[PDB]
């Protein structure tokens, strides 16, 4: 759907999960 | 999933536990791409070498859990299954080649906080994403260690696991194992020389293998638990269904039904 | 090992 991909607990409210950055880092 | 950890409530919300209603067990994983249907693996549903041919009502999805075992009442949700589709090219006779399968729910499930779909890749985002030394996560509660009669303690996790993984050249892949691979499988995991740990195992396929990407803000399923040999094993890697080059299929399936 | 579903399901 047109909201796909983006996590109610996460993205939507401006937060990072715990081992979020590692994948960013790696990219 | 070996050497990885508790995930955080609400970490990955399209995953998807398959379970089955007689005996009660954990079959698989799978994840949720759209409000009405849910990716997984073939041979979590179709595998005559050990005697496996699922059916529709042999099968619930149990969306939106943490715990492995608990019923979570008023947090996962429960759906039946309308209809299997498997690839029409799997091969299970070789190397499970085209490792995939679509189910479509009987209902549309309601979104939540603990609930709602992964999207699937573009030829750009496979692009920029599905290179060497780049990492993406695979969630299941599959095996925390590969099974062996010397191994002492719990065995299989009471929550959710996590792992993030690095991506590894073809034919780093290519020359770790005599299993012929093809174009539709990519492989996952630490080379020997970085001397880190963290691996999927038994119990976790048909799970998800995501990327985020950092142009749109958004989480992409690039893969499938799919096949490995042993778990965490010294010089193997992980293998994956490249979602990306089945795309074709499975937007014939979800457009057609 | 696991949690009984509501019956209903099934
Ligand atoms: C799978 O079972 C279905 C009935 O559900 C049957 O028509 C099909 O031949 C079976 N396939 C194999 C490979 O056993």
């Amino acid at each position: 759907e047109a909201d796909c991909g983006l996590r109610p607990l996460f993205e939507k409210k401006s937060l990072e999960d715990k081992t979020e950055r590692e994948l960013l880092e790696s990219y | 999933i070996v050497e990885g950890s508790d995930a955080e409530i609400g970490m990955s919300p399209w995953q998807v536990m398959l379970f089955r209603k007689s005996p009660q067990e954990l079959l698989c994983g799978a994840s949720l791409i759209s409000d009405r249907w849910v990716l997984t693996a073939a041979h979590c549903l179709l595998y005559p070498p050990w005697d496996k041919n699922f059916t529709e009502n042999d099968l619930l999805v149990r969306i939106g859990k943490h715990s492995r075992t608990r019923y979570e009442r008023n947090i996962e949700k429960i759906s039946m299954l309308e209809k299997i589709y498997i690839h029409p090219r799997y091969n299970w006779r070789e190397n499970l080649d085209r490792d995939i399968a679509l189910m479509k729910l009987k209902k549309p499930v309601a979104f939540s906080d603990y609930i709602h779909p992964v999207c699937l890749p573009d030829r750009e985002t496979a692009a920029s994403l599905l290179q060497a030394g780049y990492k993406g996560r695979v969630t299941g509660w599959g095996n925390l260690k590969e099974t062996w009669t010397a191994n002492v303690g719990k065995g299989q996790p009471s929550v959710l696991q996590v792992v993030n993984l690095p991506i590894v050249e073809r034919p780093v892949c290519k020359d770790s194992t005599r299993i012929r691979i093809t174009d539709n499988m990519f492989c996952a995991g630490y080379k020997p020389d970085e001397g880190k740990r963290g691996d999927a195992c038994e119990g976790d396929s048909g799970g998800p293998f995501v990327m985020k990407s950092p142009f749109n803000n958004r989480w992409y399923q690039m893969g499938i638990v799919s096949w490995g040999e042993g778990c965490d094993r010294d010089g193997k890697y992980g293998f994956y269904t490249h979602v990306f080059r089945l795309k074709k299929w499975i937007q014939k399936v979800i457009d057609q039904f | 090992d696991f949690e009984e579903i509501p019956e209903e399901y099934l």
